[PDB]
């Protein structure tokens, strides 16, 4: 069986190619005293009595060091496989930087002596999911628009927003504050279960706020040590941030970023308002693809056809993509072999892996 | 609306009934709604012959 | 007498018609290994008749009512297979023996068992009474049968599921 | 989007390992969405289906095939899809056919070497 | 002849996993009885009896192989009746 | 599908555009697609040279003999009566 | 090669010619259109029937000019 391995932000999906569904989902920490390292919900378990590590924080890898533990952790405890016995496919965030892709390279086979690997871009394999090759795709935990043509990333229409989930449930514990309430500490968790429970995103902003301001219509009640709290104009207020990223203070929303469709050749621009795909777990809140389909309905030309393609299971397509390449026939001749690793060294992986 | 969406639904088994298409009608509903996606539909055409043709060599 | 010229005649008694004559059709020489064959297999034609005088004497009187034809009406559907058996077994006459019917003809001697004795169990039952006589042969678990008598009862209850999207009345 | 075609994939799998091949054709799926991707009206490609139609009889049928398109106007990609995949004599040659098919079928098993057909003696 | 005796068992018990025996308060309406029972699923003669005597209080309101040494049975009926009881006490809540 | 070209070659349209007349089309063609009289080069031939002699136009008629005869000599022609039928009555 | 020029040749002879009966006759017809109507009958079709079309199409070319 090859590995399919989403380095995420917040959370590492892994599994086998060609299962629907990733066999484990941890969250990308590791832990030391304040047993030795600790990795995954272990580490998050146990944060009281330890010090937390986030590499790759905002889906570029930013310690080595950590990464090696928590992909060591990925084989021998989630997975319960050697790594040195299976291939391995590994997701890179887009615009990842070229000496970065070597090093996750030479990890694999020198560090884990696997006998093949792959690295592939996250949002391509979210497309490849959709069963598509062209169109525009993510929005995870700590970080992108990703134009797409025929199964290549565009690098230079590719845009990244500092905005996603992390940033949604800090936001949500803020006005659920200055409602009245009081979440503030690492409560945080407890807001992130809210958020992802009774939040949606309005069709129209104020249209809603005026609704939430009439009447209890919109009014849903979260069970805490059985205190029963209520939610208002909070459940479509904290995921608004995504369009208006200024309720934030930070100076474009998903659906203007989405500028990427401009920066790209006029030929096939139309092809990706027609194929504009939502990825990642902060894309999960209900009513979001048909408050994007007006948003870019507005900016585009009103002769433009535009469609928002918002799949079911788009939390974990990243890592389904993967899933189904990695089982296509054609793609077995792609593998990076151990023999071409030591032909070519690590640099091999910008011409195996382009 | 979901009284528009099944007649509008029902009358396209016929032209695929006609046309010898092997589509019943739970298969119908499965193609409807992902076509319904945005994916391009001369790629669904190359997925059903082969899932019928792996099928036909366990039998 | 020839084991060939058995083959002719069996070929008839499957269907009521008479060297074997007409409650066993007892056949009247051969061998001792013959007519033992030939008794069971003239039987099964004895069978036939039973089914087929019921579809025969009820599509006579027009008093037997709306659900009484649905089921002599279903009971036909299920007879033209049988026609058409016979129809091959005819036509390999011109090599098959005794011995080489009893595979042939092991699955009829079944099919030809419920149906003969579905028709006994309702007798005198006219209208919905009759549905609700054939329903009671479905609780048997035997997967060959409840998956006959489950679609008689299929043809059976739509004349009254016809009244109910439209209970004794009186005139 | 990713789960409309795990159902999809549920409807062509024949009913009886039923839990890997889902897993595996799920692949074929995948495999085979890809080489499209990487490699005219609507209207109008029913209509040459229509010629065809009346061109060997059978006419009114195909003044049906044009009278749903024309009420299916008051969406488009979806027949786009559907378009890329003697009345007495015959009678008697079907129930023929079937009387050749229904005594070969069980005369190829009649006489052959003991234990051919058989699938217990198979065991 | 150990391939033969499973293809019995294996059409012999499509009935009984289709549908204990009831009755006509409610704790004399299904009863277990002592004689019939498998002697290998004798370990949870209790919870099969629970888990449909929970679907009936509610009904009228409004796949298993046999395998030795592996329980993927005795397991796949615990994730049934873990269940059985999320409807009911759901249902008077 | 040549039936569609022949519409967008008359009216200058492409096949997304020009579908009503493309239904028309169908509707005359499609059910009298069989030859409905037999078919004879002669008949036709002794019609395109009485016609174009009652023209005052002696000398083509003669031509025309001419050019019957080419298309013979060559032979990748299978109906010939069919394509003159047609040229005479347009 | 060689036979498969000498039938180019001879289809651009006859083309040539039955443009010569179509401008004596005064159809309307020109060389593009001409190459169109003349396969159509090589596969049979009635020309009472296609002429109707033709005398149809340039009749509702001009309710739109």
């Amino acid at each position: 069986a090859a590995l399919v391995v989403d380095n995420g932000s917040g959370m590492c999906k892994a599994g086998f190619a060609g299962d629907d569904a990733p066999r484990a989902v941890f969250p990308s920490i590791v832990g030391r005293p304040r047993k030795d390292s600790y990795v995954g919900d272990e580490a998050q378990s146990k944060r009281g009595i330890l010090t937390l590590k986030y590499p790759i924080e905002h889906g570029i890898v930013t310690n080595w060091d950590d990464m090696e533990k928590i992909w060591h952790h990925t084989f021998y405890n989630e997975l319960r496989v050697a790594p040195e016995e299976h291939p391995v496919l590994l997701t890179e965030a887009p615009l990842n930087p070229k000496a970065n892709r070597e090093k996750m390279t030479q990890i694999m086979f020198e560090t884990f002596n696997t006998p093949a690997m792959y690295v592939a871009i996250q949002a391509v394999l979210s497309l490849y999911a959709s069963g598509r090759t062209t169109g525009i795709v993510d929005s995870g935990d700590g970080v992108h628009t990703v134009p797409i043509y025929e199964g290549y990333a565009l690098p230079h229409a590719i845009l990244r927003l500092d905005l996603a989930g992390r940033d949604l449930t800090d936001y949500l514990m803020k006005i659920l504050t200055e409602r009245g309430y009081s979440f503030t500490t690492t409560e945080r968790e407890i807001v992130r279960d809210i958020k992802e429970k009774l939040c949606y995103v309005a069709l129209d902003f104020e249209q809603e706020m005026a609704t939430a301001a009439s009447s209890s219509s919109l009014e849903k009640s979260y069970e805490l040590d059985g205190q029963v709290i209520t939610i208002g104009n909070e459940r479509f207020r904290c995921p608004e941030a995504l369009f208006q990223p200024s309720f934030l203070g930070m100076e474009c929303g998903i659906h203007e970023t989405t500028n990427s469709i401009m920066k790209c050749d006029v030929d096939i621009r139309k092809d990706l308002y027609a194929n504009t795909v939502l990825s990642g777990g902060t894309t999960m809140y209900p009513g979001i693809a048909d408050r994007m389909q007006k948003e870019i309905t507005a900016l585009a030309p009103s002769t433009m056809k535009i469609k928002i393609i918002a799949p079911p299971e788009r939390k974990y397509s990243v890592w389904i993509g993967g899933s189904i390449l990695a089982s296509l026939s054609t793609f077995q001749q792609m593998w990076i072999s151990k023999q071409e690793y030591d032909e070519s060294g690590p640099s091999i992986v910008h011409r195996k892996c382009f | 609306n979901l009284n528009a969406v099944r007649e509008t639904m029902d009358v396209l088994l016929e032209i695929s009934r006609i046309l010898n298409t092997g589509l019943d009608m739970e298969t119908l509903s499965i193609c409807v709604r992902l076509c319904e996606q945005g994916i391009n539909p001369e790629a669904l055409s190359s997925v059903i012959k082969e899932l019928r043709k792996a099928t036909e060599a366990l039998k | 007498i020839t084991e060939a010229a058995l083959v002719r005649d069996i070929l008839y008694v499957f269907q009521g018609i008479d060297n074997i004559k007409m409650n066993c059709y007892k056949v009247e020489n051969l061998s001792r290994s013959l007519r033992d064959t030939a008794v069971r297999l003239s039987e099964l034609g004895w069978l036939h008749n039973k089914i087929r005088r019921y579809t025969d004497q009820r599509s006579l009187d027009r008093s037997f009512g709306l659900v009484g034809q649905s089921f002599c009406a279903a009971l036909h559907q299920e007879l033209r297979e049988y026609y058409r058996l016979l129809s091959v077994l005819h036509s390999q006459l011109q090599s098959l023996t005794l011995r080489r019917l009893l595979v042939w003809t092991y699955d009829p001697k079944i099919r030809l068992k419920t149906l003969a004795a579905l028709v006994d169990h309702c007798q005198g039952r006219k209208g919905g009474e009759l549905a609700s006589a054939v329903h009671a042969y479905t609780k048997t678990g035997d997967p060959y049968m409840r998956s006959l008598v489950q679609h008689i009862l299929s043809l059976v209850s739509h004349p009254v599921l016809s009244f109910l999207y439209r209970v004794a009345s009186d005139p | 989007i990713t789960q409309l075609f795990d159902d999809l994939c549920e409807a062509l799998l024949p009913a009886a390992n039923r839990k890997r091949a889902k897993r595996s054709l799920k692949k074929v799926a995948y495999n085979a969405l890809f080489t499209n991707l990487f490699q005219l009206p609507a209207r109008n490609k029913i209509l040459m289906l229509s010629f065809d139609l009346r061109v060997g009889g059978l006419g009114p049928k195909a003044d049906r095939l044009e009278e749903l398109v024309e009420e299916l106007e008051a969406v488009g990609s979806v027949l786009d899809l559907l378009v890329q995949l003697m009345d007495v004599q015959s009678l008697i040659s079907r129930e023929e056919c079937l009387c050749h098919s229904m005594i070969q079928e069980t005369l190829q098993v009649m006489e052959a070497a003991p234990g051919t057909g058989l699938p217990t003696v198979g065991l | 002849a150990q391939e033969l005796c499973l293809y019995l068992t294996k059409a012999a018990s499509a009935p009984y996993f289709e549908v204990v025996e009831e009755h006509e308060y409610w704790d004399q309406r299904y009863t277990i009885v002592q004689q019939q029972i498998p002697s290998f699923l004798q370990k949870m003669a209790d919870k099969i009896l629970s888990t449909g005597k929970y679907l009936n209080v509610v009904r009228e309101c409004g796949e298993i192989i046999y395998t030795l040494k592996e329980r993927a049975y005795v397991e796949q009926i615990e994730k049934a009746f873990n269940y059985a009881s999320k409807v009911l006490l759901d249902f008077l809540m | 599908v040549l039936l569609q070209n022949l519409c967008c070659r008359i009216l200058g349209r492409s096949e997304a555009d020009v579908a009503q007349q493309f239904q028309y089309a169908v509707r005359v063609i499609g059910s009298n697609f069989a030859p409905t009289v037999e078919r004879d080069e002669f008949l036709v031939a002794e019609k395109i040279k009485k016609e174009l002699i009652r023209q005052r136009r002696e000398a083509d008629a003669a031509l025309f003999s001419e050019l019957h005869r080419k298309l013979h000599s060559q032979g990748v022609l299978k109906n010939k009566w069919s394509i003159l039928y047609l040229l005479l009555s347009l």
